[PDB]
RNA sequence: ACAGCUGGUUCCAAUCGAAACAUGUCGAAGCAUGACCUCCGCCGAGGUAGUCUGUGAGGUAGAGCGACCGAUUGGUCCUGUCAAACUCCAAACUUACAGACGCCGUUUGACGCGGGGAUUCCGGUGCGCGGGGUAAGCCUGUGUACCAGGAGGGGAACAACCCAGAGAUAGGUUAAGGUCCCCAAGUGUGGAUUAAGUGUAAUCCUCUGAAGGUGG
RNA sequence: UGAGGCGCCCAAAAUGAUCGGGACUCAAAUCCACCACCGAGACCUGUCCGUACCACUCAUACUGGUAAUCGAGUAGAUUGG
RNA sequence: GUUUGACUGGGGCGGUACGCGCUCGAAAAGAUAUCGAGCGCGCCCUAUGGCUAUCUCAGCCGGGGACCCGGCGAAGAGUGCAAGAGCAAAAGAUAGCUUGACAGUGUUCUUCCCAACGAGGAACGCUGACGCGAAAGCGUGGUCUAGCGAACCAAUUAGCCUGCUUGAUGCGGGCAAUUGAUGACAGAAAAGCUACCCUAGGGAUAACAGAGUCGUCACUCGCAAGAGCACAUAUCGACCGAGUGGCUUGCUACCUCGAUGUCGGUUCCCUCCAUCCUGCCCGUGCAGAAGCGGGCAAGGGUGAGGUUGUUCGCCUAUUA
RNA sequence: UUAGGCGGCCACAGCGGUGGGGUUGCCUCCCGUACCCAUCCCGAACACGGAAGAUAAGCCCACCAGCGUUCCGGGGAGUACUGGAGUGCGCGAGCCUCUGGGAAACCCGGUUCGCCGCCACC
């Protein structure tokens, strides 16, 4: 399961690629999802690989930006280890964590917005022009690099 | 053979067995085919359908497995011809054919050739076969007439050993008489 | 291009074939007693006839084959289309 | 004209002679010069190698093969080399000599198209490298930066 | 295109390689098809008749009845809705 | 008088939101019919802008031609080259249909049907692919995004380059870009090169600088 | 003797020279890395408004709720004032 | 009284890209422009149509560029005509027979991708009547894509409907269809001049100036064949190659058509350097004198006259 | 399939070559022209009638890779080309990096001298 965060914005890029992230739930820049490891969604995730970051989250961060970033599908309503209990299936934000990642269920499955609405990255990410090999945000990030980056935006 | 570009014949058509420009226009009617084919020696008709991975004979019948039911002359001649058509039509019948097209392959459609005595066999044993009456032989030679007059120019038997000296139609008469009744295989 | 003076083939009103027997259609004459006619007379004054007033089209380079098909045993003919044809000679 | 006109590879290929009529001669006089009567049969092997894909026209190729070979006479008429220059000028070139109306030029010449990093002309010597310095001469009357390249010779 | 005939821009589609050159197995001319099944159109360079609009080489339609030895397949050019009258020569099925 | 031509046509707000193209036209400064925009009524459960897989379509790039074809070297088999109107080969990719996932629709009625009303048929630019042309801030295609009709931030200024698509108001964090002063933020750190004020100039009509040369 | 980096020569135009300007040389240049910051109406966040939809309703009057998946716009269509 | 068309790197002349077919352009689905490249059609054919039977071609080899025999020979032959495609017990050749190149009426595709639009075209049926074949079957003209034409009117084909109170006759009107042309080819019946001109407009579009470009023009550089009695480089300097300028010319059509006053001259001001003189220098095929060539350099100077409206240029006498 | 008939895929099956096989199931060559039928001339062929002979052709069986073809390993080659992205480089032509795809020639070594279906049959 790999975190997605649009980095770049709709002026300018493809419409075959802005309804690509639309599929993915992501409307907006700093939008994130999250993308089960299929054949079908790997290629939806390369033809839009270069105006997101990408990676697999460890279960830490996964659990900080769930705690901090997720909502209900309809309202303000935070989602705190209590909601997760009193809501989902699971007893506690970790357990749904564990779940996500271990690609057993859905944010949406259990009664949450597919989409983690994040908040700028404190101290900057590093640029939109160029990929990770190359010093950018743009691509595939190692499980310290998307950690990185979703704290940043936690 | 020569190269790349070279362009080798359909296997039947080298083997110059399958005039596919007939095949088709037989299997236009969509009905099974009466395969008539000659030998040397024998005279086969088959009743072939067409297939998924080739054609499929629903019954068939050999100028050789004639004997079976009393046949003791040779198996190269008209009345022979006639007898397995009338065996294979019968054949046919039973497992349930009532109708189809003549296919004499790379044969020549000759008034009174062997392959519309197989025709008229077939026809007989009750097969319904888009046909020309005026094409087919006239009875007596079916029979084996013109074998026996043949003979009649003796002076030295037209069978070696065999049966019979001067022949006999009459022999044809017997079996096809056999063949449309009971008796097994049919 | 040449043609067969006469041939077998279809007879619309004998409704079978039959030997028809071909001939190019010879131009009727005019009575000048049809509607036309009267309207020119009537509609002709001073100045200008409108319609009237204009002259003889023009030519194709070929024109079409006008024919008449005329059945040899009920005696009544028939028309078909024509085609292009710079020349058309009937042999005998 | 200047080779400004005609040096980049910028058009489609125009070869076929088959559509294509009042094709000026080429001005190449060779293509095998020295001792054609014998192989490759030499210990050094110089080539001239062009940098950049560029057209060549036979103008150049002449005054290019000229300069080099008219002073590979620092070994004779009759000298032990041999000189190979490997192109021919297969592209058919244009001139629009009305205004930009009916545009479509007649054809003016031809030029040898040649990619980067190809050879365009190959010497066979004994240690006797002059030949480096016939190319120097060569690379002079092209429009390409050019490298000049040693295969067969260790012997430095 | 300098024409606009129905065989302008078709060299390549309605040409044989040269292998493939030469009278058609008639098996697939004598194919028989239900209504409803999916059927591939593709001209074959050898078979004369029969044909449909070069334009519709490569479609998938759905047979719909026939018309004579023909079949009536149903495609959808674009956004419209046509019926093409194919001969089994022109004709595979999907999957 | 008529004009298909120029000018003008007066209050507020909310929703949707183009076309600068195709066919016909004594037609190209105009129309009509389609495309496309919008409104209304009807239908009633699927739909398909993305990706994956399966079943099909294809001869462009490339490559090659002791595979056709036609070009194109030399020597006594060898040796030197090519193709928009060549192909023994052959992509990426585009595309028909189907399934799966996604998204969407069943009180926001999708898909589709019928009807009312248009506007529009001078377009432009960037990028990719082009064809013509010495070239052009050239002409003429094509796919796409943008300007037109697109604010705000950056780029000295500057329709289409970068960030960015925007209700009001307020706090906060970033993007492009930038942190010596003008000017918000570093006269930041480790290391190296340059002595020409090279340079302090992504892109560009716009920022030149070449072949050739250099014991700097 | 092979390769690479930066610079130099090649290098001529018309009212007043230029990198936006000042001016800069172990840089305020260039290349390799790195650290911390500044900086939009973007993104996050409080309140309000409009529009659409939902619940209740005679109501398009209130009240409550939903919008990550609503909020730019020439020609033009529609509608309230 | 009117007409005298459109397209078009302004318009005119030229051309027709004004109706059609093929290859390429066209970016491997479909669609796709230019006064884009190559080139065709406005017919021809009673067989050069249709079917059946028999048969296999170019070319080369061997034996007696005609003919005869054998062998190799998937196709290079032939198939009416462009181009591309198709075809070998055939779609080609030969022979024979035949008139389906038939009447009627449709389905569908095309014309017009998508997406509405006529004529025309094609594919595939049916009904009727036929041809050939043993038969399956083939024949809706030519293997496929060009060879085409509205309404009104006339002529023609077969039967029927109909014309004002009514009957007879004459002569009309109509249903279905064939033929006659509009090539500006989805159809007007159609020549020019205007500097005597007029109006509406356009910088949607030309002349002049500007702007972009730089083929042309001007100037420079690289290489240096060559000659220069010997000696490339005192001097001259080809070929080919790379550039700079924006003075000429051409191209483009961005700017102005509710006007940016023309050429040449003159007068008056500033500037550029690729320097003609002057200053300071280098080389010399530099004895001197007089030169030739080159470098730095724009301070100053660069004048008067004869022909011509001339710019330019030719000519005269002066001149550093 | 101890040899046959009708086929499907249509060179992995072609081209060329070696060896083996028949009082019989058989197929052929073969023998022969009164008939049906036949040669623009020939019972050559076509057609019909038939077994004295043969396994030499064909055919069937087993096998050979020199040519042609199919597929595969390794090398060429993650090269050539290319869908998406970039305030990366270059006077420019053009190039480079990241991401998703990915060839052709040719060389060397294997494979391939058909596979499969229905029917009939010591
Ligand atoms: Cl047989
Ligand atoms: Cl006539
Ligand atoms: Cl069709
Ligand atoms: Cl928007
Ligand atoms: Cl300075
Ligand atoms: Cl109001
Ligand atoms: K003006
Ligand atoms: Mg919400
Ligand atoms: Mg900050
Ligand atoms: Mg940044
Ligand atoms: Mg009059
Ligand atoms: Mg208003
Ligand atoms: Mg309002
Ligand atoms: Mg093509
Ligand atoms: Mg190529
Ligand atoms: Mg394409
Ligand atoms: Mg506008
Ligand atoms: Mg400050
Ligand atoms: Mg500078
Ligand atoms: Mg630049
Ligand atoms: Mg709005
Ligand atoms: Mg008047
Ligand atoms: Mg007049
Ligand atoms: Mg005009
Ligand atoms: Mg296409
Ligand atoms: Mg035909
Ligand atoms: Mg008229
Ligand atoms: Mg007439
Ligand atoms: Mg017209
Ligand atoms: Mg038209
Ligand atoms: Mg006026
Ligand atoms: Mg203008
Ligand atoms: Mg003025
Ligand atoms: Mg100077
Ligand atoms: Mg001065
Ligand atoms: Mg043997
Ligand atoms: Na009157
Ligand atoms: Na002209
Ligand atoms: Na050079
Ligand atoms: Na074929
Ligand atoms: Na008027
Ligand atoms: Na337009
Ligand atoms: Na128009
Ligand atoms: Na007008
Ligand atoms: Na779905
Ligand atoms: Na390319
Ligand atoms: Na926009
Ligand atoms: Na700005
Ligand atoms: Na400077
Ligand atoms: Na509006
Ligand atoms: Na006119
Ligand atoms: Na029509
Ligand atoms: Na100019
Ligand atoms: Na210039
Ligand atoms: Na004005
Ligand atoms: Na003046
Ligand atoms: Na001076
Ligand atoms: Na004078
Ligand atoms: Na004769
Ligand atoms: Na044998």
């Amino acid at each position: 399961m790999h975190a997605l965060v649009q980095l770049r914005g709709e002026v300018n890029m493809h419409t075959d690629i802005q309804d690509t992230l639309e599929m993915l739930n992501i409307h907006h820049v700093n939008h994130c999802t999250l993308v089960p490891e299929t054949d079908a969604y790997r290629g939806m995730v390369a033809k839009v690989n270069d105006f997101v970051a990408f990676g697999e989250p460890s279960q830490e961060t996964l659990e900080t930006v769930l705690a901090t970033r997720a909502e209900p599908l309809e309202g303000d309503a935070d989602v705190d280890d209590e909601w997760v209990a009193e809501h989902t299936d699971y007893d506690d934000i970790s357990g749904l964590a564990f779940a996500l990642l271990s690609e057993e269920t859905t944010l949406r499955e259990q009664g949450l917005s597919p989409t983690l609405r994040l908040h700028p990255p404190r101290g900057g990410h590093d640029g939109v022009k160029h990929p990770v090999k190359e010093g950018g945000q743009l691509g595939k990030h190692d499980t310290e690099g998307i950690d990185d980056l979703l704290e940043a935006m936690r | 053979a020569t190269g790349p570009r070279y362009k080798v014949p359909m296997r039947r058509r080298r083997e110059a067995r399958t005039d596919y420009h007939q095949r088709l226009r037989l299997l236009k009617s969509g009905k099974p085919r009466l395969v008539a084919r000659k030998s040397n020696k024998h005279v086969r008709a088959q009743l072939v359908t067409l297939g998924p991975n080739g054609d499929d004979t629903l019954a068939s019948a050999h100028s050789s497995d004639l004997a079976e039911y009393g046949w003791e002359a040779p198996t190269g001649n008209m009345p022979s011809a006639y007898l397995t058509g009338l065996l294979a039509g019968l054949r046919a019948q039973e497992a349930g054919v009532e109708e189809a097209v003549l296919d004499i392959g790379l044969n020549s459609p000759t008034p009174g050739s062997k392959v519309f005595a197989i025709q008229e066999g077939a026809i007989d044993a009750g097969l319904d076969i888009p046909h020309n009456d005026d094409v087919l032989a006239d009875w007596q030679r079916t029979r084996g007439a013109h074998i026996a007059e043949y003979d009649e120019q003796l002076e030295e038997p037209l069978y070696s050993g065999d049966f019979d000296a001067a022949d006999l139609p009459e022999h044809f008469d017997e079996l096809r008489e056999t063949l449309l009744d009971g008796d097994i295989e049919l | 291009m040449q043609m067969p003076r006469r041939f077998n083939t279809y007879c619309p009103h004998c409704n079978e074939h039959q030997e028809h027997e071909v001939e190019k259609v010879r131009s009727g004459r005019q009575t000048g007693m049809k509607w036309i006619d009267r309207q020119r007379e009537r509609n002709s004054g001073i100045g200008n006839d409108g319609k009237f007033s204009k002259v003889p089209g023009g030519d194709k380079p070929t024109k079409k084959t006008d024919l008449k098909y005329r059945c040899g045993e009920c005696g009544k003919a028939h028309l078909r289309e024509g085609w292009r044809a710079g020349r058309l000679e009937f042999q005998e | 004209k200047p080779g400004a006109m005609y040096r980049n590879s910028s058009k489609p290929a125009y070869t076929r002679r088959e559509y294509i009529s009042g094709i000026p001669g080429k001005k190449i006089a060779q293509f095998d010069m020295g001792n054609n009567g014998a192989g490759p049969t030499y210990p050094a092997q110089v080539e001239l190698v062009v940098e950049k894909p560029v057209q060549i026209r036979h103008n150049a190729l002449e005054a290019a093969r000229v300069a080099a070979n008219r002073y590979v006479q620092n070994s004779g008429a009759a000298a032990n080399y041999k000189f190979r220059i490997r192109k021919f000028p297969f592209h058919v070139i244009r001139e629009n000599k009305d205004g930009m109306r009916a545009p479509f030029g007649k054809p003016v010449g031809t030029a040898a198209r040649v990619h980067g990093a190809n050879h365009i002309f190959i010497a066979w010597v004994n240690p006797d490298p002059n030949v480096e310095e016939a190319w120097r001469r060569a690379k002079m009357k092209v429009t390409p930066t050019i490298n000049i390249d040693s295969s067969p010779a260790g012997n430095a | 295109p300098s024409s606009n005939g129905p065989l302008e821009g078709t060299r390549g589609k309605l040409k044989n390689k040269p292998r493939d050159r030469g009278t058609s197995p008639p098996q697939r001319a004598v194919e028989e098809f239900d209504d409803g099944e999916k059927v591939h159109l593709k001209i074959d360079p050898s078979v004369p008749n029969g044909r449909f609009h070069p334009r519709f080489d490569g479609q998938t339609g759905t047979v719909e009845g026939k018309q004579g030895d023909a079949y009536k397949v149903d495609i959808v050019d674009g956004g419209k809705e046509k019926t093409i009258i194919v001969t089994a020569a022109h004709l595979r099925r999907q999957e």
